[PDB]
């Protein structure tokens, strides 16, 4: 597949 | 005029479906912003994002910006309180979160629609007065040192920082952007550094009104919201500040030839080949990026991945380009690894630039880029209605690339056919600028690297120029060719008009012994879009290990087997989901209406008359064992939630009881069970979206049909459709199990309080109250007393039963979090009884609100349905129901909920508590016994250990189910 499908995060969701 | 308004957008291009109003606009700071008015939305929302992130952080104090991003979060000079803000948004249905990449730093909330002022004042502090308490500084540390803790047996994110340390060095690229104790408190202190004051420089020198973009959404008409924004950040400093830039690509020449082979945590086998590009961005409006993904990433006939695959060496690829920042990127072709695989990367490597030859011999084709462009067209056109902090969110972001009145569409509407473009990049996809990444155990004890963030082990050699001579040398491959005509794109787009017996939840429209059909015409979001959900009942998917195995196998047989023909319908927007249940099997389609019954005949008819392809079935039973293996390298929580499953659930086998009945699954096997599943079912169906009901029958009774026809499928009978059962607790007991994690070096823990079956009174007593114990659990156990990154508390629903659960992973043993959340509920004791009336007046519309907010699009709406059924409770009318019983509740009695089913002396209390041991801890007590600003633990009795699930089962009595609410039709 194509790729469209890293970041820090303040909170887990 | 408007001297606090520099310009005024022009119309903002949206889709016609789209009621949404808009406004873009430019602050004299330099703020870009849009609103976005939506009179009909329940909750509204605010983002802001700086262009700024991790690679502008000072080299001598990597993650500042990220630390930055949590540290605004506790407290302004406005509002001091350390949670003013996050308290506000809890007692007004509201949430938020941020992240900060290399580039940016986004912040987000929502909240009921009529306190949006009240947030946004709250929130635009963040970057007008931010206090940066030094007692905050100091606590909030350990979150970040946490959240990198959780990272660090990551296999993603060990590559991700191995990359970058990988290429130069002198790169901001290098940098290690989450940060830990060791580079936010242990460094700086060592080093006479005050934190506290490099955050208010960092904050003050990039914090600048000319970086930033917001984006509102609310009620508010676009006059409201323009003053509002005005009003809150206007104010915002403009210190000018230039856009960080990154013309020169980490990779230089001695970066590029290079192969590197990397030993995983878990048991994987992967190929990554990256080739470095410059930045595209610009090029929006015709990514000429996204034409060599869409073709190289093709699976689909002719296709890499369709040769890659039938040779045995690869069963997934992904292609296309990967976003690095302004100023470079990098075009990748990532691939699976089979074992034979993993014998032949050179051999793959020579194929993928066989493929890229043949775009070269065939050139850019106009054909392939209408496609795309058309799909695009049709999927923003028809784009589902979005969330709002999601969207806010978002747009922020893309605030800083494209011009306020493309900010929609830039994405999505492609413009300009550049077969020159596409040339140029495709000329950069040469082996010699060509890297490669092996990840595989067998390099185990043959490194001689370490990733010092990490500790990532490998081994780094620059390939032979022969065997870069063979790849330059790659000629055309008879196997490969160009993607023909995608025949499942929609063309039919027309919205069916509602039926005159058209009902406001699904009905039930079939009840037969064989099927049970709901169904809903899409009554609100008029689009050409459908979801079927069908449900296959069938004992012997979950009979016994083997059969769970077989289920499994048989059905990701069957999806890798319908691939390649089901990538187009992907791609044509119309997709699927397929798996085994512990009730046999679920099936999904959805997507553009006009095609579905294509992909959903087909689909029915290759599961009744499947053919296994016994390399495909070798090949997949050897990844499901290493699938299987891989849990242990799962973090500890999630261990701890899995111990729980097993533990309250009547029926449940175990990974190892899975795997070691693996070995017994032989293609014979395979073969006789598959006829023997599908020999008797019960279908229990959701159709619902555009569709007329004798559409929806049809499309019924076509899947039974295909399935008589090739199955000889006969009706299941009704007391087959078994229900599992969870474990009931004893009155004043309390249970503990204990594992150990043997990868990760961290604790992990989940207590659950088991309350009774579900029902409307026991439902909102339970919610309510997790409501009103949210943000002070995590303030209490997080934010103060620092426990962990992954704080959890909220209400635990299985098999008709629930109760109220806590989630924690941290550093400290499990029976110290055990004490600390004992204590907090003595706490929520005594804030319940002190809260106001009004204060608990305030928790109950904050819920009521949560559980009335509309779904935005069918999927949503349509899930809620699907909960309903799924579950066999039917309660289509739940949400007001609950919430007009929810308006009744009193401070009185939630008080006594409390003391009789969750206080530590409570007459039925029913509490069992899960203990995932970290790697390096060879035991720990179950239970164990100053005052620090630390609440007081109360004392807890002695637990009994749980040695045996089976046992533990077998002495306990299990719950009813619980009974179906009456839907009646025929
Ligand atoms: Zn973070």
């Amino acid at each position: 597949f194509v790729n469209q499908h890293e970041a820090l995060y303040l909170v887990c969701g | 005029n408007n001297p606090a308004i520099k310009r005024i957008g022009n119309h903002i291009t949206k889709s016609p479906e789209d009621k949404r109003e808009y406004r873009g606009l430019e602050l004299a700071n330099g703020i870009k912003v849009l609103l976005i008015s939506d009179p009909t939305t329940d909750k509204s929302s605010a983002a802001l994002d700086v262009h700024i992130g991790s690679l502008s952080d000072p080299p001598n104090i990597a993650g500042l910006s990220h630390f930055c991003q949590h540290m605004l979060f506790l407290g302004t000079k406005k509002y001091p309180k350390e949670n003013e803000y996050s308290q506000f948004l809890s007692e007004h249905a509201g949430s938020s979160n941020a992240f900060t990449s290399g580039e940016h730093t986004n912040y987000y909330f929502d909240v009921s629609h009529e306190h949006l002022e009240g947030a946004l004042d709250r929130f635009a502090q963040f970057f007008l007065c931010p206090l940066f308490d030094e007692s905050c500084k100091d606590r909030e540390v350990n979150a970040v040192d946490s959240e990198h803790e959780k990272n660090v047996m990551n296999d993603a994110w060990r590559l991700f920082q191995l990359e970058k340390a990988t290429g130069n060095p002198k790169h901001p690229f290098s940098k290690f952007g989450t940060g830990n104790k060791y580079t936010l408190e242990t460094r700086p202190n060592q080093e006479g550094i005050d934190v506290r004051q490099e955050l208010l420089k960092f904050h003050s020198a990039y914090y600048s009104s000319n970086l930033m973009a917001v984006c509102v959404l609310g009620r508010e008409s676009l006059d409201d919201l323009t003053n509002l924004v005005v009003k809150l950040f206007s104010e915002v400093e403009n210190k000018n500040v230039p856009l960080p830039e990154f013309p020169e690509h980490p990779f230089q020449e001695e970066h590029l030839k290079q192969l590197y082979k990397i030993v995983p945590i878990k048991d994987i086998r992967n190929l990554y080949v990256t080739f470095p590009i410059p930045d595209l961005q610009k090029y929006y409006k015709s990514n000429p990026g996204h034409y060599l993904g869409h073709l190289i990433g093709h699976e689909g006939p002719g296709s890499l991945l369709s040769e890659l695959k039938s040779k045995g060496w690869v069963n997934t690829l992904v292609g296309g380009q990967k976003e690095g920042a302004r100023g470079f990127m990098f075009f990748i072709i990532n691939v699976d690894l089979t074992e034979e695989g993993l014998l032949h990367v050179e051999d793959i490597i020579l194929h993928m630039f066989q493929y890229i030859q043949k775009l070269r011999a065939e050139g850019p084709q106009e054909w392939v880029f209408q496609e795309c462009k058309d799909l695009n067209a049709v999927a923003f056109r028809f784009k589902d209605k979005e969330r709002p902090r999601g969207y806010t969110s978002k747009i922020a972001g893309i605030l800083h690339y494209y011009p306020l009145e493309e900010v929609l569409t830039a994405e999505y509407l492609l413009e300009e056919f550049r077969p020159d473009l596409i040339e140029m990049v495709l000329d950069k996809l040469r082996p010699e600028n060509v890297r490669v990444a092996i990840v595989s155990k067998s390099f185990e004890g043959k490194t001689d690297r370490t990733e010092e963030w990490y500790g990532t082990q490998y081994k780094q050699e620059a390939i032979p120029d022969e065997v870069i001579k063979k790849w330059q040398n790659a000629d055309l491959n008879g196997k490969f060719k160009l993607p023909t005509k995608n025949e499942f794109i929609p063309t039919n787009f027309e919205i069916l008009p509602l039926e005159k017996e058209a009902t406001p939840y699904p009905a039930l429209i079939k009840d037969t012994a064989m099927s049970k059909l709901w169904f809903k015409q899409d009554d609100k979001f008029f689009l050409p879009k459908a979801c079927l959900n069908f449900e296959f009942f069938s004992p012997f998917a979950y009979v016994d290990p083997l059969h769970c195995n077989m289920a499994y196998l048989y059905l990701e047989l069957l999806k890798d087997s319908l691939n390649e023909y089901a990538y187009a319908a992907e791609l044509a927007g119309l997709s699927y989901d397929l798996q085994n249940t512990i009730y046999g099997m679920y099936l999904s389609v959805k997507g553009y209406n006009d095609k579905q019954p294509i992909l959903l005949k087909k689909i029915i008819e290759k599961m009744a008359t499947f053919e296994i392809d016994e390399k495909r079935f070798e090949i997949i039973k050897e990844a499901y064992m290493r699938s299987l293996n891989n849990f242990r390298a799962e973090q500890p929580h999630q261990h701890a939630m899995y111990y729980l499953r097993l533990l309250m659930t009547e029926v449940a086998w175990t990974k190892d009881e899975l795997k070691e009945a693996l070995d017994d699954v032989t293609l014979p096997r395979l073969k006789a069970f598959i006829p023997q599943l599908l020999s008797r079912l019960h279908i229990e169906a959701l159709l619902h979206g555009n569709i007329t009901k004798q559409a929806a029958l049809g499309i019924m009774q076509m899947v039974e049909d295909t399935l008589i026809e090739h199955a000889h499928t006969k009706p299941l009978l009704p007391s087959q459709l078994v229900r599992y059962r969870e474990v009931q607790l004893p009155d004043r007991g309390w249970f503990v199990y204990q594992q150990r994690n043997e990868v990760h070096n961290n604790c992990g823990i989940e207590i659950y309080y088991q309350t009774d079956m579900q029902s409307t009174s026991e439902n909102m007593f339970l919610e309510l109250f997790c409501q009103i114990i949210s943000e002070p659990c995590f303030n209490t156990l997080r934010t103060k007393e620092q426990l962990g990154y992954i704080v959890f508390s909220g209400p635990r629903r299985a098999n008709g039963i629930q109760g109220l659960r806590f989630i924690i992973q941290s550093e400290k043993p499990p029976h110290y979090l055990e004490s600390r959340v004992e204590a907090f509920l003595i706490t929520m004791e005594k804030s319940i009884e002190d809260m106001t009336e009004e204060a608990f007046q305030k928790h109950i519309q904050a819920l009521a609100i949560r559980r009335l907010d509309k779904p935005k699009k069918l999927s949503a709406e349509c899930a809620k349905y699907w909960g309903e059924i799924i579950s066999q409770q039917y309660n289509f009318d739940r949400d007001n129901t609950e919430v007009a019983y929810l308006k009744t509740l009193t401070k009185e009695d939630i008080i006594k909920f409390y003391k009789e089913m969750l206080a530590v002396d409570a007459p039925r209390r029913h509490k069992v508590s899960v203990h995932v041991l970290a790697r390096e801890m060879d035991s720990c007590p179950v239970v164990g016994e100053n005052d620090i600003n630390l609440s007081q633990a109360p004392a807890l009795p002695q637990p009994e250990v749980i040695q045996n699930m089976t046992e533990f089962k077998r002495g306990l009595p299990l719950f009813p189910l619980v009974k179906p609410h009456i839907n009646f039709m025929a």
